[PDB]
């Protein structure tokens, strides 16, 4: 597998981290702060020979297109980011949805 | 000698080609291409490589 077709494979079998390559071809593990709590141990052969480093913290806030490598990663970033954003209007939905049957026994 | 003009100046027309050949500004047949991958999925890491040679 060439070092694109790995990154794929990566995505692939696991869904608690999303990998990709920049341009130098680099591995990119990126694991968003609402599913994984704490550094990533890699391990193995493939660790070995790609040597990952550590986690830099990466917010929207702080995604830069101008390389491929950027980008990738990027995308990674706004999907964790619309899980958050998503998940908390489910939170809010809920409420309304309460509030509204609260609302209907209340005036019962 | 004559043969041999003509090859050179069809020698530089192949240097040229490979020189001035480019996608909008990117060139392609220089050498400086090397490869690029091209996401090709709706999620990162999908980009397959593609490389231009010399």
């Amino acid at each position: 597998d060439d070092i694109e077709e790995v990154a794929t494979y990566i995505n692939g079998q696991t869904d608690m981290v999303k990998a990709s390559v920049n341009e130098k071809g680099q591995l990119q593990i990126f694991a968003g702060n609402n599913k994984v709590t704490g550094d990533v141990a890699f391990s193995g052969g493939l660790a070995g020979a790609l040597n990952m480093q550590a986690g830099t913290a990466e917010t929207v806030d702080t995604i830069d297109v101008t390389s491929v490598g950027g980008a990738q990663q990027s995308v990674a970033v706004i999907d964790s980011a619309l899980k958050y954003v998503d998940s908390h209007r489910a939170e809010l939905g809920a409420f309304q949805n309460r509030f509204n049957h609260a609302i209907s026994n209340l005036d019962n | 000698v004559a043969i041999q003009e003509e090859i050179t100046a069809l020698n530089d027309e192949l240097n040229r080609i490979a020189e001035t050949t480019s996608f909008g500004g990117n060139k392609l047949l220089n050498g400086t291409f090397s490869t690029k991958s091209f996401q090709i999925g709706a999620d990162n890491g999908e980009a397959v490589m593609l490389t231009l040679k010399d």
